[PDB]
């Protein structure tokens, strides 16, 4: 089992930038390396094989380099259709892929707007309580959300998902759902979600009190 | 036109079977080794199996041995993947890839990829969603309020969400669904609106779940 | 060796190894 | 010492069969992959077939698939090319070649070739040639004259054209035959002699056609 | 299907000259290209394989170069036994050869001795009439012959044969054969063959009248 690690996982860039993507190898793979590009909803497309050879029909702005355990994919002048995810794959021993590198469109930092929604009265009738924390219009993608119930950190009972950049939005948005039983929810008063982001000099907390809001 | 077209996907229960097809056209199928590569958002791109150009050699990943068998019909230019004793861990988008014919000691570059077919293994059954409101809170947080609806406990994918029958799209953020511990999907949809319109403007999120033929119109108002 | 040539190669080595 | 001697070529009518044989010597025949390559003046060198050293893999050119069969007998150091359903487009010189054992990812450098065997496919039947003279003009003795013989409508090749029973050898030009639209061949053999010898010296072309047992002698005399 | 295309198709050179032959490839064949030499009446002989690797028995004059789609064969000093036809072949995808480059003996220019022999009386019995336009000892090989019955040209009723380059004078000879029917031969009066060559400053025409 040869493991492919890519650095970084996410990077911002503008049209015309020189981007560089690193691919580490757990053991020596000589030059048996391939680079792929995958756009959302589409299969991956091969760019580089044998570490540095360019695939036919691929724009010459792409270039691979390296041998052994450290490798590199380079885009000398990034174009709008280059915003995608790039995977490195070795074929020295079987076939293993990297975790991928997302290339996001660069913009200024933007702090998130935090909103918290207590569970609805009709869901509590069903026996479950869902508390939602809303992170609106922030950049970059990196963000952390911590659920606290009466100053008790909640781990393993929440899930979250994020939106992407589109023709209407330059930022991201995140929705985290803390799922509690009805009995557990009624047992505590203060429900808070602490948000940590680069655009915030200090963690922002938004809270409510059960039975009051 | 060199391309790969896949079929055979769908949602099945654990232990059942499923046969995936990969019809090839535009090139000489008989003179190419083929792979199956599945993809998830948790494990990433993962190699499944490889078939030789004549079918004389076959190799499988450890996680699929005995249960998955790869075959090939050169007379019909189609690649097959027989899946038996399906576990929920087999849930992925499955690709078929052609081995690039670049002379070297090792071969593993994939120059042609299929569009992908989705396999969802789960013991869950078809269930319509429950739509709960995310009521807006105190007004004047920058003069803008946040509201939405929570679409919980449905199966399978997908679910469509609109606001005021589509007449409200500015501010709408519909997040990708998550799979809960119960094997049921949950989805959140929010919208940002002025605080001055909460008491004077109706907001209805329209939830449609075709797999269960479920349509729900949910009015969200402050409390 | 799983990474050997899986394609048809008429120009492969026709001699005895 | 290392050589490949071929045989089995001949003249056949289309639709019939023919078997080419490539006898090897001087090397380990059972260790090399082998090819058949054909050469025609119109298309040059054209690859026909390849067989693996043991005979497991066989490949053929698109123009000969189904009608040509490459085989091999390693116990006799012979390479075979069974030709069936022959067409006139198969008329060519056929070589057998050895694959150069040079370590690489691709193979096909031919380091040993046979002497070549000729196969000719035509619906024409054996016919002896008709010889017509090319009479020189008797003028400007002070100056050389040109005279010859037109060898017309014969099949198959070749013809041996000699002058004065082989005594006249200087200035002789026997041209390569041309294949006519009728399937028969045509040839011309001229000779340049001093015009001053036209008045007394006599010239005779001798056309011998072995495939028809035809021997013709024509005296070429000044017309004017 | 990778097409091999050599350039030129034929070149003239002398002993001691530096001869270069280039052949192109419709697709990239990397270094999997072989060079051959073929003298008349003989089989080809391998000269260079792997683009630049010299065959064991081949002298040091020959050398191969180039990679990808453009390749070149070069002889440092042209030896008298090197006048032959040279072929390039690729073995990257199946096996295909070039049309072949001929290396002739370059000599002084010489105009052709043009003769036009009318059809004999023995052939007049058969019903076909063959006229022969003979060109003798001309250099270079390039020459054209045009048949003009009366004042009208002829299209596809004539064949030609070229002898090999002579051993001593190193010249070429051409024999064109115009074939008409006796009904067509007895119908016209003027028969001519016009020869264009570098030796002659203007097309020389040797002709005759029926009779």
């Amino acid at each position: 089992d040869i493991q492919m690690t890519q650095s970084p996982s996410t990077l911002s860039a503008s049209v015309g930038d020189r981007v560089t993507i690193t691919c580490r190898a757990s053991q020596s793979i000589s030059s048996w390396l391939a680079w792929y590009q995958q756009k959302p909803g589409k299969a991956p497309n091969l760019l580089i094989y044998k570490a540095s050879t360019l695939e036919s029909g691929v724009p010459s702005r792409f270039s691979g380099s390296g041998s052994g355990t450290e490798f590199t994919l380079t885009i000398s002048s990034l174009q709008p259709d280059d915003f995608a995810t790039y995977y490195c794959q070795q074929y020295n021993s079987y076939w293993t892929f990297g975790q991928g590198t997302r290339v996001e469109i660069k913009r200024t930092v933007a702090a998130p707007s935090v909103f918290i929604f207590p569970p609805s009265d009709e869901q509590l009738k069903s026996g479950t309580a869902s508390v939602v924390c809303l992170l609106n219009n922030f950049y970059p993608r990196e963000a952390k959300v911590q659920w606290k119930v009466d100053n008790a950190l909640q781990s393993g009972n929440s899930q979250e998902s994020v939106t992407e950049q589109d023709s209407k939005d330059s930022t991201y948005s995140l929705s985290s759902t803390l799922t509690l039983s009805k009995a557990d929810y009624e047992k505590h008063k203060v429900y808070a979600c602490e948000v940590t982001h680069q655009g915030l000099s200090s963690p922002v907390t938004k809270s409510f009190n059960r039975g009051e809001c | 036109q060199v391309q790969l077209v896949e079929s055979g996907g769908g949602v099945v229960q654990p232990g059942r079977s499923l046969r995936l097809s990969c019809a090839a056209s535009g090139f000489t199928f008989s003179s190419y080794g083929m792979h199956w590569v599945r993809q998830t958002t948790g494990k990433g791109l993962e190699w499944v199996a490889i078939i030789w150009h004549d079918g004389s050699k076959k190799y499988y990943a450890d996680s699929v041995k005995g249960r998955l068998t790869i075959s090939r019909d050169n007379s019909k230019n189609t690649l097959y993947l027989q899946m038996n004793s399906l576990r929920v861990e087999d849930t992925a988008l499955y690709y078929c890839a052609r081995v690039g014919d670049y002379s070297d000691f090792k071969y593993g570059a994939f120059d042609i990829w299929g569009q992908g077919t989705m396999v969802t293994v789960s013991s869950a059954s078809t269930k319509g969603p429950s739509v709960f409101p995310l009521a807006p809170s105190s007004k004047s947080s920058g003069g803008t309020a946040a509201l939405g609806c929570l679409v919980k406990d449905y199966f399978p994918e997908p679910v469509t969400v609109s606001w005021n029958s589509g007449a409200l799209t500015s501010g709408v953020h519909t997040f990708p669904a998550v799979l809960q511990s119960s094997g049921l999907y949950s989805l959140s949809s929010v919208v940002t609106v002025p605080s001055s319109s909460l008491g004077t403007q109706t907001y209805i999120c329209n939830v449609n779940h075709k797999p269960s033929n479920t349509k729900v119109d949910k009015k969200v108002e402050p409390k | 060796n799983p990474n050997a040539n899986p394609n048809a190669n008429p120009n492969a080595n026709p001699n005895a190894n």
